[PDB]
């Protein structure tokens, strides 16, 4: 047998490499540069025609299997990591591309949350997945994902990128280099997603709960006269060479707060753990609480894990969660690989198990015969 | 719970309804378009029409297989992973728990009430699911009224009108003197 | 290819998936009679090589070395192949002036041998987890095998004989409080030079560092030498074992090297009417062809069609002479002079014939597109023949129709 | 334009000798060391300096206007000297292009206003796109396209370059005639 390849198709970035390795070999933006198109189209797009999606995935998988990885597709197996409740037609297409065009031996559709649990070694743990599109949580108890007690909110990368763009356009101060030393607002109508992502990573950080709670009430201005903490210094960011955008200190520590803002509904990234944990079985409560896992690149943002764990323990004392989750000890697990590449590492650890892989995985001979991929929906 | 599970399957079709306001239109989608198949396995293998539903904003959504495999979780709650008996089971178990002499008459007089019986082909499925669990060659009549949603109130409206109701209710002065039990003891 | 706009006039492929591609990109399948696209054909892996120091590495060595060259390095700041400079060696880039001294890597006495990448921090924990799950997976295999052979036997679990060292990993300890964000981040100027961008962060995925001083230079990525193999046909084309510093094909096969290539020599007016002159060069030494067909009526995907090209011309026998010929060396009677065709045929040079197509532009608003079918006598040589030993009359008789789609500038 | 190469009428003033045509406008300071064996074209306002050079060009070589081919200086501890470059057979240098390259391979299409760095080797059957910067001491493999300010692998070329490029350079030469 040969070392099975692991792919993990995401909206922002795709993880790729081989099984039984310390981390992924290639990690790249999930896009393709088609002739005529100035900006490259995104390879994973939900709610489009199958033929157009088929062509994009055919183009992308080709780049992964030749330019990034150097190996024959037909020779060795595949371990496709994809999140639970991934759209039906997308997963059906992705398999149909691998089985028909590339003619792979067998694909294994592992849920990202159960794979993240294997990397630690613990059999039972709560898993939060703060991705690009949606920040999803799914309790895993001793190998069994509990779909009953699922939770998701659109407070990921996309929702954060959009919030940054909005704030920058309000307090817009750019030095074009054409008598634009004076503050010039909205010279460009929209900012490209590639720039916004680079600003987010380098400039913006996650504030402490004490400082963050003041920032929330400050921008609200709820019958108070200038009750904001002192912001960090303003950082100057180059746009397309000559144009120098002066990023305000307030924007850096306020952009993140949309994730941890209550917004009346009581629906934050913090609340989603406690909302799910309260809905879980009464016996499983204390085991899941003690074993928390924080995957996804959105949680890589500096000082996110401290704010989350703090915001949890504050929301615990709130009267809604005070009865059930009152006297619970919330402890976070530190996975071996980085927060972005926890999902991938599980699939590699699973891919190394040649004996179990072949049995669980769906063979091409079965797919060609039936034409029915197994899912958590009815058969 | 059927509205909650439909939201999950709608995300599996690729339409998110994250907001608490957006949960209300999932309840509207359920109430508008969700039919209970007599055989669930045959309808899954059959290619769906993907019937379009129109949202408040004006946008269209193709529901497809989520339409029929959402309200199925009433009759089979183990599928999602909820430890319960099921709607067909609780009806039969309630009759079987009662004395042997009454079982035949209780099967012969079943009444559907509430809004979560108005699902298209609910009576058709329940009749079939009850028959296989119930004893052979027993007459099973599931007598649904036309006003199932408003049946519970109409009953109270009739009960209230009767002169016997005058005796049944607890007066304000009675509650002050008797104590807390007054409401509980007069209930039945 | 690019200078002349090959991405204009396209040839169609037959099969499940229909594709419009330039003849330059397409390949002709000789085993059968059907040209197929780079998309349609299946791809293989032959050889790996470094783009800087062109060294053909074997497949086994690549797996050990993780598809990388040991000697060559790529800079982390910008993506370019580094160069060894002395004073006793330091690694430096030409485009950006990033040095190995900047991040604080010590200079090596030996040139290539000294340089290395640090070991992965969670490599020991990795192997322990694999071996735990490997032992645990092996138990499930034995359980699944024992269960399966019991079902195959169909003895209803008949007890003939008596039924029925452990590896235990310790699960990772959960920290009570994770390390808070350092108070430096509050009230400190952020230099965008010091912190690293996402692109250069993600190129080092094993321990993607925020600071630049931590970010080490990764080994240069090895490139691939593609070999094409079809569904119906077996072989198609391939490359030598010394693809480094070589432009030779072990088996040369391409649509331009069999099917007669069409090119628009002259472009007329685009104002509702014109007469366009197109050339039809042959590639084969001796053959015959014809551009008679008008692509039928609503058949063979003529949806792109936005004009009515007549091309009402009978077959014209053209031949290629693989030799350095002079300007009008000799005038052949039967090939050239006999079919004079002054209205139809524009000019007839060596391996060249100009043809006037009567297009009908401005049927839509703009972007004029013409569909026409081209026929050719394909000397397939499918049957066993050594230097054309067999007559190959039935092969030559075979008329292959390629649905061409020419797109005028507009 | 649509596969077919277009007409370009040259003026009377041009040095036509043994097939090799060289525009009189274009200075080539150092005529001794530079050598043009084949039927080469050098367009007006182009530079081929003899700064200790040995500039050998192809059979059907083409250099469009405002374009420079200068040899690079090798920073050697023994002796600092200008390395003699060798332009390959059937080489097409595009307009306004800068070339400080040592050993340019045969059957290559160098793009418009693209700066090739010092001591840069190019292997045969490659293509550099327009507005691109190849840094000093870089190599580009066959059947490749290098682009961007970094100057890195963008993709692969068509398989038939060796056969195709011949038609391009020879057609341009044949089509390029006096008025
Ligand atoms: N190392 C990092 N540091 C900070 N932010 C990151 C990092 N890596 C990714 N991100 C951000 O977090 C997101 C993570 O998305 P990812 O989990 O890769 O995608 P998906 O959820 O589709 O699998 C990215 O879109 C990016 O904005
Ligand atoms: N026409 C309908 N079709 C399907 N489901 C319906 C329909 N009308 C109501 N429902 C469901 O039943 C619910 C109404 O329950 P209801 O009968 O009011 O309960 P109760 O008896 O406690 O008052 C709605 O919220 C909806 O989920
Ligand atoms: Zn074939
Ligand atoms: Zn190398
Ligand atoms: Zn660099």
């Amino acid at each position: 047998e040969k070392t099975a390849v692991v792919i993990d198709l995401g909206e922002a970035f795709t993880k790729c490499g081989f099984a039984g390795e310390t981390g992924p070999r290639c990690i790249i933006p999930s896009v393709i540069k088609k002739a005529g198109m100035p900006k490259p189209i995104k390879v994973v797009q939900y709610n489009i025609n199958t033929e157009e999606l088929y062509s994009y995935l055919k183009e992308f998988i080709h780049i992964l299997y030749f330019r990034h990885l150097l190996v024959n597709p037909r020779d060795r197996r595949v371990v496709v990591i994809e999140s639970v409740l991934c759209p039906s037609h997308f997963r059906e297409t992705l398999t149909r591309v691998l089985f028909k065009y590339f003619e792979v031996p067998s694909v294994l559709l592992a849920p990202s949350h159960l794979m993240a649990l294997l990397t630690l070694g613990i059999n039972s743990a709560m898993v939060l997945d703060c991705g690009y599109r949606e920040s999803l949580v799914l309790p895993i108890y001793e190998g069994i994902p509990v779909l009953n007690c699922w939770g998701a909110l659109p407070l990921g990368g996309k929702a954060l990128h959009k919030e940054l763009e909005t704030q920058l356009l309000e307090q817009c101060t750019v030095d074009t280099g054409a008598a634009k030393e004076q503050s010039l607002p909205s010279v460009m109508g929209s900012i490209p997603e590639g720039v916004l992502e680079d600003i987010k990573v380098r400039t913006c950080f996650v504030s402490d709960l004490t400082r963050g709670l003041k920032i929330q009430a400050a921008k609200f201005n709820i019958d108070g006269n200038t009750e904001r903490p002192s912001p960090p210094p303003n950082v100057d960011y180059p746009l397309d060479g000559e144009k120098i955008l002066h990023v305000l200190g307030s924007i850096r520590d306020s952009v993140v707060e949309i994730l941890f803002e209550q917004d009346n509904e009581e629906k934050s990234v913090a609340t989603l753990i406690l909302d799910s944990l309260m809905q879980c079985p009464i016996d499983t409560r204390k085991q899941l609480a003690e074993n928390l896992v924080i995957i996804g690149g959105t949680s890589m943002l500096p000082g996110f894990l401290h704010r989350l764990l703090a915001e949890i323990r504050y929301l615990v004392e709130k009267p809604k969660y005070k009865k059930t989750l009152g006297t619970k000890t919330f402890r976070i697990h530190t996975p071996p690989a980085k927060a972005n590449c926890v999902a991938w590492l599980g699939g590699a650890i699973f891919g190394a198990l040649q004996d179990i892989l072949g049995s669980r995985s769906v063979s091409k001979e079965y797919y060609n015969q039936t034409g029915r991929i197994p899912d958590w929906c009815s058969l | 719970d059927v509205s909650r599970f439909l939201r999950l399957y709608l995300r599996k079709e690729g339409y998110d309804f994250h907001s608490s306001s957006e949960f209300e239109i999932v309840k509207a989608i359920k109430e508008r378009a969700c039919y209970l198949s007599i055989n669930p396995q045959k309808d899954e293998t059959l290619e769906t029409e993907k019937a379009q539903y129109y949202l408040p904003d004006g946008s269209t959504i193709e529901i497809g297989p989520s339409r029929f495999r959402a309200p199925e979780l009433l009759f089979r709650p183990d599928l999602i992973g909820e430890e319960s008996e099921g709607i067909h089971e609780v009806l039969v178990f309630a009759i079987q728990k009662s004395d042997m002499d009454l079982r035949r008459t209780l099967f012969s007089n079943i009444v559907l009430s509430g809004g979560s019986t108005l699902f298209k082909g609910f009576g058709d499925r329940l009749l079939s699911e009850v028959k296989k669990l119930a004893p052979k060659d027993v007459k099973i009549r599931i007598s649904a009224p036309q006003e199932r949603l408003y049946s519970t109130w109409i009953g109270g409206s009739i009960l209230a009108s009767l002169d016997t109701f005058k005796k049944m209710w607890v007066s304000k002065k009675e509650y002050e003197e008797d104590g807390a039990r007054s409401i509980h003891r007069k209930t039945f | 290819a690019s200078l002349l706009q090959s991405e204009r006039v396209l040839y169609l492929v037959q099969g499940e998936k229909k594709v419009r591609a330039p003849l330059s990109q397409l390949y002709f399948c000789r085993y059968c009679s059907e040209l197929r696209s780079l998309e349609c054909v299946s791809h293989e892996v032959d050889s790996h090589y470094c783009p800087s120091c062109l060294e053909n590495m074997p497949s086994a060595e690549a797996k050990l070395k993780k598809n990388r060259c040991a000697n060559c390095f790529d800079c982390p700041g910008c993506m370019h192949t580094l160069s060894t400079r002395a004073t006793a060696y330091y690694l430096a880039c030409g485009f950006c002036r990033w040095t190995s001294r900047d991040v604080g890597m010590a200079d090596k006495s030996v040139a290539s041998g000294g340089w290395q990448e640090p070991d992965h921090p969670h490599t020991q924990r990795m192997n322990k987890l694999i071996e735990y799950y490997q032992q645990l997976a092996q138990k499930e295999k034995v359980e699944r095998d024992r269960k399966k052979l019991a079902r195959r036997r169909n003895y209803m679990p008949l007890a003939f004989s008596q039924h029925t060292k452990e590896i235990k990993i310790e699960p990772a300890q959960a920290v009570d409080e994770v390390e808070p964000l350092p108070e430096d981040y509050y009230t400190r100027p952020v230099n965008l030079t010091e912190v690293t961008t996402l692109q250069q962060r993600l190129l080092q995925p094993d321990f993607q560092p925020i600071c630049a001083s931590q970010l080490y230079p990764r080994h240069k990525h090895l490139l691939i030498k593609r070999s094409l193999r079809c569904r119906q046909c077996e072989h198609n084309l391939s490359k030598p074992e010394f693809n480094p510093t070589s432009i030779k094909f072990k088996i040369q096969l391409v649509a331009v090297n069999y099917i007669p290539e069409v090119r628009i020599m002259s472009i007329p007016n685009l104002r509702y009417m014109k007469e366009s002159q197109v050339l039809l060069t042959l590639t084969n030494p001796v053959e015959n062809l014809t551009h008679v067909t008008l692509l039928e009526c609503e058949e063979g995907d003529p949806d792109d069609t936005n004009s009515t090209a007549k091309v009402s011309v009978p077959p014209t026998e053209l031949v290629l002479a693989g030799k350095d010929a002079a300007a009008e060396y000799d005038e052949l009677a039967e090939p050239q002079d006999f079919p004079d065709d002054p209205d139809v045929v524009a000019f007839r040079k060596a391996n060249k014939v100009g043809v006037f197509i009567k297009v009908t532009p401005q049927r839509e608003e703009g972007d004029v597109t013409v569909c026409f079918k081209l026929k050719h006598d394909f000397k397939n040589l499918a049957a066993p023949i050594r230097p054309v030993e067999e007559a190959d009359p039935g092969a030559e008789v075979s008329w292959l129709t390629q649905h061409v789609e020419l797109s005028l500038g507009p | 334009m649509e596969l077919g190469e277009l007409l370009y009428n040259k003026s009377e003033y041009i040095e036509t000798a043994s097939g090799n045509k060289v525009s009189r406008q274009s200075v080539l300071c150092g005529s001794q060391n530079i050598v043009l064996n084949g039927k080469t074209i050098v367009m007006n306002d182009c530079i081929i300096r003899g700064d200790l050079a040995n500039v050998r060009v192809g059979r059907h070589c083409v250099v469009k206007s405002r374009s420079v081919i200068r040899p690079p200086f090798k920073k050697f501890s023994k002796g600092v000297a200008f390395f003699p470059l060798h332009i390959g057979d059937h080489v097409f240098i595009e307009e306004d292009c800068v070339v400080n390259a040592a050993q340019i391979g045969s059957y290559v299409h160098v793009g418009k206003n693209c700066v090739i760095g010092r001591r840069c080797v190019l292997k045969d059957c490659c293509k550099i796109l327009d507005n691109t910067v190849l840094p000093p001491e870089t190599v580009v493999p066959p059947f490749t396209v290098f682009s961007g300010c970094p100057g890195l692998f963008s993709g692969e070329l068509p398989e038939c370059t060796q056969e195709l490029m011949i038609d391009v350079t020879k057609s341009y030469y044949q089509k390029f005639l006096p008025l």
